[PDB]
C-alpha cells in the first residue's frame, strides 16, 4: 500500500513500473527523479523545522515583561478596580462574611 | 476573508509591535508578528509574498494595520507549514541506527549548516537539555517540545 | 466573566444573611448580620442607602446585578500573581520601589499623582524601597 | 547535491568524463565540468549520471541510468579503489590489475 | 399513557423543589435546588429559558403538561427489556454488534447514519463487537 500511494502521487506511467509480491519493478531513469526529489524535499523539511523553532523562539519579551504588556495592564486595571472597591460597603461585607462560613 | 475575532487578535499583536506609537510596524518585524500569531513562516516565505526586506534590517519600509491583514491571510494561512509526519521522516534520514536517537552534534549541525541556518545562540535557546552519556538526543521528544 | 466560583461565593454570602421571607435581603437581616460581624455599622440612613444601588427587593439575582461594578476588572487569582511576577528577577522580596513607581507613573496607561498617593498609603513595603507583590495580591481579594 | 545537471560527456582523453549540462538549446549543450572550461557538444552524445548512492554499486543492473559512461565510470571507480570484480546484469565483469592479490 | 407511577414520580420531583408560595416552581427554587445538586448550572438566561416551555407559572398540573414530549414513546420498564430479549439467543453478553447495526439500519423503521453515530457514541460495548442490552435499558431511564 505504501508503494501504491507513493507511485500514485509522483505521477509515473503504468508502462514504467509493475507491482509484484515482494518487489516493485521499475524502468531506467525513475529512481534518479526520486533521489533528486528526496534531496530537495529533505531541504524543504529542514527549513520548516527551523521556522517552527523560530516560531517558538520569537517570543518578544516586550510582549511578556515590558511596560505596556498584558500583565501591567492587569496590574493597573485591578489596582484601579481596588481603589474604588476598597471604599464600597458591599465589597467590605463579603470579605468578612466568608471567613465566617 | 478574516473574522472580526481574527482581525482583533491580529490587531492585539500589532499594537505591541508599533511600540513607538506610530500605528505602524517596521517591515523587519512582520515575520515575527506572524510567529507571534502562531504561524511558522520560513524566511523564504517572509521575503516573497510577505514583502520583508533583508534579515535584521530596519527602517526601509513600515506597514499600517489594514496592510498587515492580507499579509496574514494570503501568506502562511494560504499554505502548508509542515506537521509531525514531515519532521519524523526528515529526522529519520539522520537516524543511523533506528532507535529515535541522534547525536547532539549532528542535530546542531543540521540546524546550523543546512537550510535557513540557525545561530548557535538560537540552537542553545531551544535546547531542553535532553543529552545522555552517549545515549544522545531523542529527536521525537525534541519535535514534541518545539511544536508545543 | 461572572464565574461559577464567584457567583457561588456570592450565593453563600447572600444565604448566610437571608432567612427573611423566601430569599430577600432586607434591613433587619443586614442589622442582625452586623451583630455577628463585631462592628456597630448599623446606622439607619447608611443601611437603607445600600438599598438604593438596586431598584428594589434584593434577591440573589438582584445581588449579582448589584456587584456589576466589581467584575469590571477582576482578573482571576494567579493571573494577577503571574502578572506581578515578571517584574521580579530576585525571587520574593519582589519589586523595587523606583521601578514600580516609574512603571505606574510615567509609562503605560499612566497613573495620576492622586492614584500613586492612594496606593502608597496602603502598599506593603520595607525600609529600603522594595514592595511586596504577593501581599498586594492578597490585599486585592482580602483575607487580611 | 547541486541541481546543475551532472551528466557524462564524450572526451578523447577520458572517453567519458563528468560534465555539468547547465545551458542547453536544441541539439547543442554548452557544458562545464572537471577542467572548468565550457565547450559545445550534441546532447544525444551526453548521458545521465547516477546519484552518489549508486556509485560503486555491486551489480550494474541496479543503476537507475544505464548507458556506456555509467558502466565505464562505475568500473573505473571500482578498479581505482582496488576492486577487480563487478557484476553487470547476468555477467560477472573482471578487470585484471596484473598484481598478485591476497 | 401518563401513568400513576410516572405522575407520582414527577409529583415528588416537583415537591422537593417547591416551598415557594403555595405550589409554584420559580427561578429561586430552581437556583437553590442546584446548590444541593452538586453543579453550578444556575446561569440566569438558561434558568429563565426553562420557563418558556410553559405559558407561565409552573404548578404541578403545568409541570405534567411540560413533560408532554417525554411520554411520546416511553414504553414501560420490562417491555423495553423484553423487546431487546427477543434479539439475544446467547443469554446476557447480549446482542452482537453487526446484527444490531443491521436491525436499526436496514430493517423496520430504518435509522439514519446520524442516528447510528448518535447511539454508537453512548452505547456500552466490549472489544470484540457485542452490545449490552440491559445496560442500554438502564441508560434509557437512568440511575447512572
Amino acid at each position: 500500500k505504501a508503494s501504491e500511494k507513493l507511485l500514485g502521487s509522483i505521477d509515473i506511467d503504468h508502462t514504467q513500473y509493475k507491482f509484484g509480491h515482494t518487489k516493485v519493478f521499475f524502468k531506467a531513469g525513475l529512481l534518479g527523479t526520486l533521489e533528486e526529489m528526496r534531496d530537495e524535499k529533505l531541504a524543504q523539511l529542514i527549513t520548516r523545522t527551523q521556522a517552527v523553532c523560530r516560531g517558538y523562539l520569537m517570543r518578544v519579551e516586550f510582549k511578556k515583561m515590558m511596560e505596556r504588556r498584558e500583565s501591567i495592564f492587569c496590574i493597573q486595571y485591578n489596582v484601579r478596580a481596588f481603589m474604588n472597591v476598597k471604599h464600597w460597603p458591599w465589597m467590605k461585607l463579603y470579605f468578612k462574611i466568608k471567613p465566617l462560613l | 476573508e478574516f473574522s472580526k475575532e481574527q482581525q482583533e487578535d491580529f490587531k492585539e499583536a500589532f499594537l505591541l509591535f508599533d511600540r513607538t506609537g506610530e500605528c505602524k510596524i517596521t517591515l523587519s518585524q512582520v515575520g515575527d508578528v506572524l510567529r507571534a500569531l502562531g504561524t511558522n513562516p520560513t524566511n523564504a516565505e517572509v521575503k516573497k509574498v510577505l514583502g520583508n526586506p533583508s534579515n535584521e534590517e530596519m527602517n526601509a519600509k513600515k506597514i499600517e494595520f489594514e496592510q498587515f491583514l492580507p499579509m496574514m491571510q494570503a501568506i502562511s494561512n494560504n499554505k502548508d507549514q509542515g506537521g509531525y509526519e514531515d519532521f519524523v521522516e526528515g529526522l529519520r534520514v539522520f537516524d543511523k541506527e533506528g532507535n529515535g536517537t541522534v547525536m547532539g552534534a549532528e542535530l546542531r549541525h543540521v540546524l546550523a549548516t543546512l537550510g535557513e541556518k540557525m545561530k548557535e545562540e538560537e540552537v542553545e535557546a531551544l535546547l531542553a537539555g535532553q543529552e545522555d552519556s552517549n545515549g544522545c538526543i531523542n529527536y521525537e521528544a525534541f519535535v514534541k517540545h518545539i511544536m508545543s | 466573566m461572572f464565574d461559577q466560583t464567584q457567583i457561588q461565593e456570592f450565593k453563600e454570602a447572600f444565604t448566610v444573611i437571608d432567612q427573611n421571607r423566601d430569599g430577600i435581603i432586607d434591613k433587619e437581616d443586614l442589622r442582625d448580620t452586623f451583630a455577628a460581624m463585631g462592628r456597630l455599622n448599623v446606622k439607619n440612613e447608611e443601611l437603607d442607602a445600600m438599598m438604593k444601588e438596586a431598584s428594589g427587593p434584593i434577591n440573589f439575582t438582584v445581588f449579582l446585578t448589584m456587584f456589576g461594578e466589581k467584575l469590571k476588572g477582576a482578573d482571576p487569582e494567579d493571573v494577577i500573581t503571574g502578572a506581578f511576577k515578571v517584574l521580579d528577577p530576585e525571587g520574593k522580596g519582589t519589586i523595587k520601589k523606583q521601578f514600580l513607581e516609574e512603571l505606574l507613573t510615567t509609562q503605560c496607561d499612566r497613573f495620576s499623582q492622586e492614584e500613586i498617593k492612594n496606593m502608597w498609603a496602603a502598599f506593603p513595603p520595607d525600609v529600603g524601597g522594595n514592595v511586596d507583590y504577593k501581599n498586594i495580591c492578597y490585599v486585592i481579594t482580602h483575607g487580611d | 547535491f547541486d541541481a546543475k545537471s551532472s551528466v557524462f560527456v564524450v572526451d578523447a582523453k577520458e572517453s567519458y568524463v563528468k560534465a555539468t549540462v547547465q545551458s542547453r538549446e536544441g541539439g547543442k549543450v554548452t557544458a562545464k565540468t572537471e577542467g572548468g572550461a565550457t565547450v559545445t557538444v550534441k546532447d544525444d552524445q551526453v548521458f545521465s549520471m547516477n546519484p552518489p548512492k549508486y556509485d560503486k554499486i555491486e551489480d550494474m543492473a541496479m543503476m537507475t541510468h544505464l548507458h556506456e559512461p555509467a558502466v565505464l565510470y562505475n568500473l573505473k571507480e571500482r578498479y581505482a579503489a582496488w576492486m577487480i570484480y563487478t557484476y553487470s546484469g547476468l555477467f560477472c565483469v573482471t578487470v585484471n590489475p596484473y598484481k598478485w592479490l591476497p
